[PDB]
């Protein structure tokens, strides 16, 4: 086992590949504390299930097998080249490779990519996955009801022949290749589409297919005999089989992982506290551990619709009075609490910049003079009473640190815990819940659904992205027409450097509003057993790229 | 997306 033999070294899989190999064979033994959310490629949102989807299904574009920056740029997979952009970023054309096959030996055609995209529109039958494609492809004057309610194709998606697909968007969208790399755009042939039941027998265009799924118990993958290695620039497809054990307690999982009973943790939520201690303090175990950024941001939102948070000076007071050390310590410091940040973008993104509008003093513990001055400006010099919304666990400990921080300047906060299961949907994520319970501050964590500035920031701050019926991620309900207009400009800007500059302007404007208080970029500790080959943290996921892995002989 | 999660 790993505790008795040294590994590649601390962080060896962060920005590089550990134990490179082309050796095929063996069974990759994976573990997760949770079952998949779905085996329908359109109905998944879990990051680790998206990783699993790289074994099961190909897409037009896919993130390349690359530990460096280029891993963030979608590469041709089923398509012969990247999307060809015409009409100002409004029309995207792809050409499909010829002769490709599903696991049942039937052909992949452009009709199947159109069908997959159409399926997304059937939210009454196929909820659970990303819906970015809907506003880009739906005609508001002639709405598309999905492929079960009409057999007329979506008018914005053309298939001039079996190997060509054309997407006619409602507006420019610079990041369209990224949407083609999401699993909901993996082809689904209509002939095999059993709708609500698709996850029970999905077709596979990837190097593996589902052999057995027992809910809460196991998922076994075997090779897809019709996948063609010569046609796949992404996937080495090394193991003969992949076996996922499901449902273990998270500490039980760490223990058995470190003991060698499983090879890798697919779920990828990192070592829990006990194993984090064990692993980071033992010389041999550190050699088997990577500590990447996950690209998640932990932050507090302030909601102008909840008095007195409508006043920019109240919001700035909170920013100045935040004890950044105490808050990081609540989330795992002094040594394991993520990476301190004063701005929003993760350093994976081109726009990432120095921005600290509200510095918290030479010790980062709060500038209380600045905070009090802001409170005087708000006409509340002695403070005020407010409520912070959170959920039990780590979010609660962070809320407590906020309470303690702000008490120093007379802002008296009461904590309101919301239902854990629905926190992101019906709790923090519902504008009516937030108003009903007076949640002027909210504690949350956010990861982009694709590794770009738009994917990361638009859902958090774009006025058009306020979700009035739940699942809202623009928590302050910021609707600044200048912010919105800048975002629009990025979407039709072809030059990546001009785009970065525009996004720097958006971020600065968002911080001027002071509605988001960034706390840390999250970090995690992944453990890798030394006999696993090709282990690397995928910069697009913050998790190991499962599909690239093999087994040493 | 939101993060993972006695």
């Amino acid at each position: 086992p790993a505790p008795t033999t040294a590994g590649a070294g601390w962080d060896a899989g962060v920005g590089a590949l550990v134990n490179p190999s082309r050796r095929r064979g063996g069974t990759l033994r994976l573990v997760s504390s949770a079952d998949v959310d779905s085996l329908d490629p359109a109905r998944t949102y879990y990051v680790w299930v998206w990783l699993l989807q790289r074994l099961l299904n190909r897409t037009l574009m896919a993130y390349p097998t690359d530990p460096g920056p280029a891993g963030l740029v979608p590469a041709p997979d089923l398509a012969e080249g990247p999307g060809e952009v015409s009409d100002g970023g409004r029309t995207w054309t792809y050409r499909l490779r010829r002769g490709l096959r599903y696991d049942d030996g039937t052909p992949i055609t452009s009709d199947d990519v159109r069908h997959a995209v159409q399926r997304v529109f059937a939210q009454d039958v196929l909820p659970g996955g990303p819906t970015y494609l809907i506003p880009l492809l739906d005609d508001p004057e002639r709405p598309y009801p999905g492929p079960y309610r009409t057999d007329e194709p979506l008018r914005s998606v053309l298939t001039p022949d079996e190997h060509t697909i054309v997407f006619r968007l409602t507006r420019p969208f610079s990041d369209f290749d990224h949407l083609m790399a999401q699993p909901c755009a993996a082809p689904v042939p209509r002939r095999s589409d059993t709708g609500a039941d698709y996850g029970r027998d999905p077709r596979s265009s990837g190097p593996y297919r589902v052999a057995r799924h027992e809910p809460d118990t196991l998922l076994h993958l075997e090779r897809n005999p019709h996948w063609d290695r010569a046609t796949d620039p992404i996937r080495p497809a090394l193991p003969d089989r992949v076996e996922l054990t499901i449902g273990l307690d998270v500490d039980v999982l760490d223990a058995r992982l470190i003991a060698g009973e499983f090879d890798i943790n697919l779920e990828g939520r990192g070592l829990q506290h006990a194993a984090q201690r064990r692993a980071t303090a033992d010389e041999v175990l550190r050699s088997h551990t990577d500590n990447p950024r996950t690209s998640f941001l932990h932050f507090v939102a302030m909601q102008p619709h909840i008095p007195p948070f409508d006043n920019v000076h109240v919001r700035r007071a909170v920013q100045y009075a935040a004890d950044k050390i105490l808050l990081q310590d609540a989330r795992g410091g002094p040594v394991n609490g993520g990476d301190l940040t004063t701005a929003l973008f993760p350093p994976t993104l081109p726009a990432h910049q120095d921005l600290d509008l509200y510095p918290t003093g030479p010790d980062l513990r709060g500038d209380l003079d600045a905070a009090r001055a802001e409170l005087a400006a708000a006409g509340l010099p002695d403070g005020f009473r407010a409520v912070i919304g959170t959920q039990r666990g780590k979010f609660r400990l962070v809320a407590d640190a906020v309470v303690e921080s702000l008490a120093r300047v007379g802002i008296e906060l009461t904590v309101k815990e919301l239902d854990v299961a629905t926190y992101f949907s019906l709790g923090a994520g519902h504008p009516e819940t937030v108003r009903e319970h007076g949640l002027g501050l909210l504690v949350t964590d956010w990861g982009a659904d694709f590794p770009t500035e738009y994917g990361f920031l638009a859902p958090l701050v774009d006025g058009r992205q306020i979700k009035r019926n739940g699942g809202n991620w623009n928590l302050p309900e910021l609707d600044d027409p200048e912010v919105n207009a800048l975002i629009d400009e990025t979407l039709h800007t072809t030059d990546p450097a001009a785009r970065a500059e525009l996004w720097r302007a958006v971020e600065r404007r968002v911080m001027e509003h002071a509605v988001l208080l960034p706390l840390v970029h999250d970090k995690t500790l992944h453990f890798r057993n030394p006999w696993v080959t090709n282990v690397y943290v995928h910069p697009a996921f913050g998790l190991y790229d499962i599909q690239a892995m093999g087994l040493a002989e | 997306r939101p993060p993972g999660f006695r």
